[PDB]
């Protein structure tokens, strides 16, 4: 698989700047040109910016909406697609995927796609909570912000039977919710631990469900 | 300038059927000197980034399976898929690269399925939240079907329909179902002056009300 | 030249 690493971003306030940095590798990156497309939380897909490739001297096109504030950029040799955001607004809230696309075809490979938040806000570590009562169980992770935080069981080793409930804000702060439907005899036998992590905060808590 | 319109925005459908979307466009996406219709077709999995599946308006791109027809020129494009597979939920979005890029609204396709009924499961607050002097009571109701449901919180008889937070989940690729938490956060002062707790669950898989219950 | 590539 042709990956695309895209270190960068997360809580801003403002008219601040950020400066992503989208490194892929599995195809010849120098030839290609690149673009960054951004999503808005629930909403659709938004192109924002193109950098065309050495043989175009790096032709350069920003849609209308990040006009004179985002500046795409590139450096061939170290394979790093940046983007330069300035001015930042409330709409420029949510993610934005690095994605590959050659002249005249398609948007071929999209990368995973970095988080971005932009508010007078400030980051808080969320509670973690025991749900204990196949056997249902539950972790809260209550009161934090900005989103996302990953929670998964048991080092993520838990993977059939997990319900990740979308967190939803109450004022402008967030709760997440989890269930994981773990047979009779694998516990209190055996230990179901919960571990979420919040990077905005390194807010690595592993919760382990017990009584 | 390019502006991008689909229908349905909505469309649901049962395993193994002819499901066809459809995008139109503002300005005409055929090149002249290129013969070539820019209009190309993603969708994105649930919780995915989006995945390329048509362009050149007919085009597939690799790895895409025969399922995905793409078809149409000019402005008025089809996207079409047979034997639509549990795994084909995700929204569907028509893009344009004729003149810059224009995403389409996009097109969310719902699985019609067995009714499933909701298995209802609920929690006191946990010790360690009431440390600090809250308790949120949270009832969780997964895998059921349709989506429409209804979740009361009772307090020993009264109703209380204030400061109860909940979301369901995307409709699961796996077996088609929802789920959904409700939480009923309280203080440990309010907790303690109350006494039982239900979770009632109205569904349309039942005539009567599932209902679980807690008291201290 | 006059070959045609297109920038989107």
């Amino acid at each position: 698989q042709v990956q695309l690493q895209e270190s960068g971003g997360g809580l801003v306030q403002p008219r601040g700047s950020l400066k992503l940095s989208c490194a892929a590798s599995g195809f010849t990156f120098n030839t290609d040109a690149m673009n960054w497309v951004r999503q808005a939380p629930g909403k659709g897909l938004e192109w924002v910016a193109r950098i065309r490739s050495k043989g175009f001297n790096f032709a350069t096109y920003y849609a209308d909406s990040v006009r004179d504030r985002f500046t795409i950029s590139r450096d061939d040799s170290q394979s790093m697609l940046y983007l330069q955001m300035n001015n930042l607004k409330t709409e420029d809230t949510g993610i934005y995927y690095c994605v590959r696309g050659r002249d005249g075809e398609a948007m071929d490979y999209w990368g995973q796609g970095t988080t971005l938040t932009v508010s007078s806000a400030k980051t808080t570590p969320p509670s973690v909570y025991p749900l204990a009562p196949m056997v249902t169980l539950g972790c809260l992770v209550k009161g934090y912000f900005p989103e996302p935080v990953t929670v998964t069981w048991n080092s993520g080793s838990l993977s059939s039977g997990v319900h990740t409930f979308p967190a939803v804000l109450q004022s402008d702060l967030y709760t997440l919710s989890s269930s994981v439907t773990v047979p009779s005899s694998p516990r209190p036998s055996e230990t179901v631990t919960c571990n979420v992590a919040h990077p905005a905060s390194s807010t690595k808590v592993d919760k382990k469900i017990v009584n | 300038d390019i502006q991008l319109t689909q229908s349905p925005s909505s469309l649901a459908v049962s395993a193994g059927e002819k499901v066809t979307m459809n995008c139109k466009s503002s300005q005409n996406l055929l090149h002249s000197i290129t013969r070539k219709n820019y209009l190309a077709w993603y969708r994105q999995k649930p919780g995915q980034s989006p995945k390329l599946l048509i362009y050149w308006a007919s085009t597939r791109g690799s790895g895409v399976p025969d399922r995905f027809t793409g078809s149409g020129s000019g402005t008025d494009f089809t996207l079409t898929i047979s034997s639509v597979q549990a795994e084909d939920l995700a929204v569907y979005y028509c893009k344009q690269s004729y003149n810059l890029y224009t995403f389409g609204g996009g097109t969310k396709l719902e699985i019609k399925r067995a009714d499933a009924a909701p298995t209802v499961s609920i929690f006191p607050p946990s010790s360690e939240q009431l440390t600090s002097g809250g308790a949120s009571v949270v009832c969780f109701l997964n895998n059921f079907y349709p989506k429409d449901i209804n979740v009361k919180w009772k307090i020993d008889g009264s109703e209380r329909q204030n400061g109860v937070l909940n979301s369901w989940t995307d409709q699961d690729s796996k077996d088609s179902t929802y789920s959904m938490s409700s939480t009923l956060t309280l203080t440990k002062d309010e907790y303690e002056r109350h006494n039982s707790y239900t979770c009632e669950a109205t569904h349309k898989t039942s005539t009567s009300p599932i209902v679980k219950s807690f008291n201290r | 030249d006059r070959v045609y590539i297109h920038p989107f």
